[PDB]
């Protein structure tokens, strides 16, 4: 959890996501509702969104739960593809679900999808936030990273790697969070770190 | 929706010279399981065959597995 | 004309001696241009030895028909040799050319490829060139793997005879000239068989093969079953993609695929297509349920391929193992299920495998295939029934089985351990009624009139 | 279970029965003969012959009054090349097969082909009757005999019943009602699989 | 090369686009190209022709066959005429300078004619 130090979440292979606390030997809460493999999930950052969880599954569903009522999902969005990646935006309002050959920005304030953005050929694997919470870098099985703006969501820049990439993150330096270097982990078994120093 | 699982089948029992049971442990802790092979002996075998101590058993190719089964037959042909 | 062959082997020795040694010189340079037609006519006789003469005269002409140190050997005369070799209806002439020189040397390979490109730019002859283009199976791995030349291993260090990209370039160009002329049906069904091991690794860029493969793969039939290996090689090497790959595989495995001959190559490809880690349980269950309802009409040499592959998939993906052990959790479901029987919720002839409801179905098809007539098929359909002890079943022990193997299985045993027979044999094996014995007739006899 | 002589004969019937797209009516006759022979092999040892199943449905569609249009089983449907299909001859009655129909005759009269084809269809209806009665067990009954009901209903259509006599219509409607009763029986008798109910070791 | 060109113009690749541009084949490629990527191809050809002047023949051949094949396919688009506008701009810049360049071509053709005449004399002498 981004705020508490002992709370963590788990999306397992069967149907479950569940909340654990580090001192206890039991999962504190259990959330079911998915029908296939659930394989990507995150907490929701925000002052108002203290305990909400998003996870997308391989059943082409993104579900966001309140942790106060362990019934079903609070909101559910059905896609067309097996949903590979999920990240919320740092304002806590919108959310990017990466499913197949397209990512999708969805609102959580009024439960309505904004926009489907298709700019990859093969299936997008991993999303990451960038420079100051302003630019989303997405990496696909096409060998492509592509960085989009967050206001209009246009393809601002991109690059191509010699292998289909599986994980991608730009990571930050320290105070004020200037991004140090971008690392891509590829199917070939290589971590390519590209460093920028200012 | 197609990532190569050409390496993900490794935690299975491998067969070798005498023992029919040799699973994944490491590369030098798997050599101790063969009878007559020691804990100080198993490190000498790995430094000749250019296999790394970091890898496991089962992370080796069909060529690299048999290179340790020739050199376990004749310890005199490779210098000692 | 054996004495003319003897005169030819003498005159070739004289020519290589005078070249390796060396108004007066114009007849000395007339000699070889007069001997060219002599060897051209001798290549249509035995021309097997005349080809050795024709490939020694090129070595001499390279070595000393110039003032430079560089051996420049005539592509035009080699092109005329190629034009008579690929036209002559002898098989052993082209056989000797392919085995003794082209599979052996590299200068002959490169200049043969560019001569073939010219000769094809300018139908029996088409079959001859195709049988020569299929002959070079091996592809060199690196620039230091060439390392044996017939004439003038170059000291240039950047020569097109020393760069592997130019050898591959002229191989690709010859193959593109042939495929621009256009190939016949059995030629295409040979190309798509031997593509991903021998054709596509000759290309610098296989991206025109991408359009050819996706056309002949979106067509349909058995040619897509052949083209799947090429499409997999071009997703593998240089990641061009197919749009909806798994729904195309789900539409590909269908009614009459299990009876084909290329199903061994197909299942060896499907074993890699369904070993991927990013497969949902619905998809990997759909590919089991359709290959079970298709195994209901499959050969006994196909069920032995299918069911250990089912076992490996059931070991990898445990959420699909509810197609073998499904318990009605609620007693209300028990009462409903005993009141009216359970209809199979699997939806056959559905387009997408993620929306086929193969999950919530069961493998009644396999538990019915347990009562197969063959004993080996009956005991291999029991690996789903018994226990999951072995960690994985390899498929190379179970593939390439056919009726020849299944029928030599009853041959390679003992002659006879002493078998049993059937006691109380009825005397009316063919009699139509037999009403005074009370034993009902053979249905063979009830439906066949013997008279 | 296993014999040294008996089941290789079953495999010989199998190799002739699963392969061999039929090229004439002689192949049809020999296939019907090996189908009833393999039924007699699999009587009171109630096993399953998938190649007998797909071959019989192949004959039943390949005698082809109109055409096999779409959705006729998961069995390999093949082509009748030389006009090997029934014509509009509804006045040649049913007959029983003889063994001389294991001989090829390119010079055969059409009035000699029609009685043979109606005979092959009638005896194949009888083989489906016997196979259903001996295989009303074996819980892929529905998934194996839904093509039988569907091809029988396909032969009971208006562009298909003109070329058939009333006797073939009677046989195929007996097939339809019998298979509908057996299919309702197997639907009410189908229970979900619980294979792995294992005794834990002590 | 149609599906490869479709992939390159649809995911904004450079390697696939350049390896299919460096190469009959061109006519089949543009005829099997999708209709919606034609303006993307026009812009990505105008960019390479501006950035590099030595590739003008092949790139004008590609633009020529694209405008032949997908003419009304660009008119059914019509709010995207700005790609044709940038193309007109690039070709106007390419055709800048022609009268003075013709004058200089004549001024050099006289020198080349005299040099070839003196070579024709020197070979016979």
């Amino acid at each position: 959890s981004p705020t508490e130090l002992t709370t963590l979440m788990s999306c397992s292979d069967d149907k479950t996501v569940r909340l654990w606390d580090l001192p206890s030997n039991d999962p504190t809460r259990l959330f079911t509702g998915h029908t296939d493999y659930v394989r990507c999930g995150a907490f929701m950052p925000g002052s108002a969104n203290s305990n909400l969880l998003v996870s997308g599954s391989y059943d082409e569903t993104v579900r966001v739960w309140d942790a106060r009522a362990p019934g079903g999902a609070v909101m559910t969005f059905k896609h067309a593809d097996p949903i590979e990646d999920v990240l919320p935006l740092p304002s806590g309002t919108t959310l990017l679900a990466a499913s197949g050959n397209a990512i999708s920005v969805l609102d959580l304030v009024a439960a309505k999808p904004l926009r489907l953005i298709t700019n990859h050929q093969k299936t997008v694997t991993s999303l990451s936030l960038a420079s100051q919470g302003r630019r989303v870098v997405s990496g696909s099985l096409d060998g492509h990273v592509k960085v989009f703006e967050t206001t209009s969501w246009n393809v601002v820049a991109g690059a191509k790697y010699p292998s289909p990439i599986l994980s991608l993150s730009v990571i930050t330096a320290g105070a004020s969070h200037d991004d140090r270097h971008l690392a891509v982990g590829m199917q070939s078994g290589v971590l390519s770190i590209r460093t920028r120093l200012s | 929706s197609l990532v190569s699982g050409e390496k993900t089948n490794f935690n299975h029992i491998l067969r070798l010279l005498n023992t029919n049971v040799d699973g994944k442990q490491k590369v030098v802790y798997a050599l101790t399981q063969i009878k007559g092979v020691g804990r100080r002996y198993s490190n000498l075998v790995c430094k000749k065959a250019d296999v790394d101590l970091k890898k496991r058993a089962g992370e080796l190719t069909s060529e690299e597995l048999e290179r340790l089964v020739t050199i376990i037959q004749n310890p005199l042909a490779y210098k000692i | 004309p054996k004495w003319s062959l003897a005169a030819a082997e003498a005159l070739c020795r004289v020519f290589v001696r005078l070249l390796a040694a060396g108004t007066i010189i114009n007849w000395l340079r007339d000699r070889l241009s007069d001997y060219d037609g002599v060897l051209l006519s001798m290549l249509q006789s035995l021309a097997v030895h005349a080809l050795v003469l024709a490939m020694a005269v090129l070595k001499a002409q390279a070595q000393h028909l110039t003032d430079r140190e560089e051996a420049i050997f005539p592509r035009s005369f080699f092109l005329e040799i190629i034009a008579v070799v690929l036209e002559s209806p002898i098989e052993h002439l082209r056989g000797h050319f392919s085995e003794n020189f082209v599979k052996k040397y590299d200068d002959i390979r490169f200049y043969t490829f560019e001569a073939i490109k010219h000769f094809l730019t300018e139908e029996d002859v088409r079959n001859n060139v195709f049988n020569l283009l299929l002959s070079i199976e091996d592809v060199p791995e690196s620039n230091d793997s060439l390392e044996n030349f017939f004439i003038e291993r170059p000291p240039k260090k950047k020569h097109p005879l020393l760069s592997l990209s130019q050898h591959k370039k002229q191989a690709q160009e010859a193959w593109l000239a042939f495929m621009h002329l256009g190939l016949s049906k059995e030629q295409r069904k040979k190309v798509l068989e031997v593509m991903s091991a021998s054709i596509a690794p000759w290309f610098t860029k296989p991206e025109m093969l991408m359009d050819f493969l996706t056309d002949c793969y979106n067509s349909g039939g058995s040619v897509s079953l052949l083209a799947l290996s090429g499409v997999f090689y071009l997703i593998q090497e240089r990641n061009l993609d197919y749009p909806e790959f798994y729904t195309k595989l789900y539409s590909l495995l269908d009614a009459d695929i299990l009876h084909s001959k290329y199903r061994s190559r197909f299942f060896r490809l499907l074993d890699t297509f369904l070993a991927s880690t990013h497969l949902p349980a619905v998809l990997v269950a759909s590919f089991i349920k359709r290959l079970a309802r298709l195994a209901l009409n499959a050969p006994p040499s196909a069920i032995v391929v299918i069911v250990p592959w089912f076992y490996n998939l059931f070991k990898k993906h445990p959420l699909t193992t509810f197609m073998m052990h499904r318990v009605p959790r609620t007693k209300e479901e028990r009462e409903k299920l005993e009141k009216d029987g359970l209809d199979d919720p699997f939806l056959p002839n559905e387009t997408d495998p993620m929306e086929t409801r193969a999950i919530d179905s069961c493998l009644w098809e396999i538990v019915q295939l347990q009562s197969h007539y063959h004993p080996n098929v009956a005991t291999i359909c029991k690996i789903i029934s018994e226990q999951f002890t072995k960690q994985a079943y390899n498929l190379e022990d179970f593939l390439d089985h056919s009726y020849g193997s299944l029928l030599e299985a009853e041959m390679t045993k003992e002659v006879k351990k002493p078998p049993v027979i059937e006691f109380m044999i009825p005397k009316h094996i063919f009699t139509k009624a037999a009403p005074e014995e009370e034993k009902k007739d053979s249905l063979l006899v009830s439906l066949w009139d013997f008279g | 279970h296993f014999h040294q002589v008996c089941t290789p004969a079953m495999l010989a019937i199998a190799r002739y029965l699963g392969q061999k797209v039929p090229a004439a009516l002689s192949d049809f006759a020999v296939g019907i003969y090996l189908s009833i022979l393999a039924l007699q092999y699999q009587d009171f040892a109630k096993r399953y012959v998938p190649e007998m199943m797909n071959f019989l449905l192949n004959t039943l569609c390949a005698l082809a009054p109109e055409r096999a249009k779409s959705k006729l089983g998961n069995f390999p449907v093949h082509e009748p090349p030389a006009g090997i299909r029934i014509k509009d001859a509804t006045n040649t009655p049913i007959r029983q097969l003889n063994c001389g129909d294991c001989l090829r005759k390119d010079e055969l009269s059409p009035a000699e082909t029609s009685s043979l084809q109606i005979a092959i269809l009638s005896t194949a209806t009888a083989i489906l009757k016997s196979a259903a009665d001996t295989w009303h067990k074996l819980p892929a009954f529905i998934e194996s005999f839904q093509p039988a009901l569907s091809v029988a209903q396909h032969l009971l259509t208006k562009p298909n019943a003109s070329h058939l006599p009333s006797s073939l219509t009677s046989k195929l409607n007996d097939l339809a009602s019998h298979l509908s009763r057996l299919l309702q029986l197997s639907r009410l008798s189908r229970r979900p699989l619980e294979l792995h109910h294992h005794r834990p070791l002590a | 090369l149609g599906t490869v060109l479709n992939q390159a113009l649809r995911t904004d690749d450079s390697d696939l686009l350049e390896s299919c541009l460096q190469t009959l084949i061109i006519q089949n490629t543009i005829n099997r190209m999708d209709s919606s990527l034609a303006g993307t191809l026009l812009s990505k050809l105008a960019a390479r022709m501006h950035r590099r002047p030595g590739r003008a023949f092949g790139l004008m051949r590609w633009i020529q066959w694209t405008l032949v094949a997908h003419g009304g396919a660009l008119v059914t688009q019509p709010d995207l005429i700005n790609r044709l506008t940038e193309l007109s701009r690039v070709l106007e810049e390419r055709s800048r300078g022609l009268s003075s360049l013709l004058a200089l071509k004549g001024k050099l053709d006289m020198l080349d004619a005299q040099l070839k005449y003196r070579k024709a004399l020197k070979m016979a002498g």
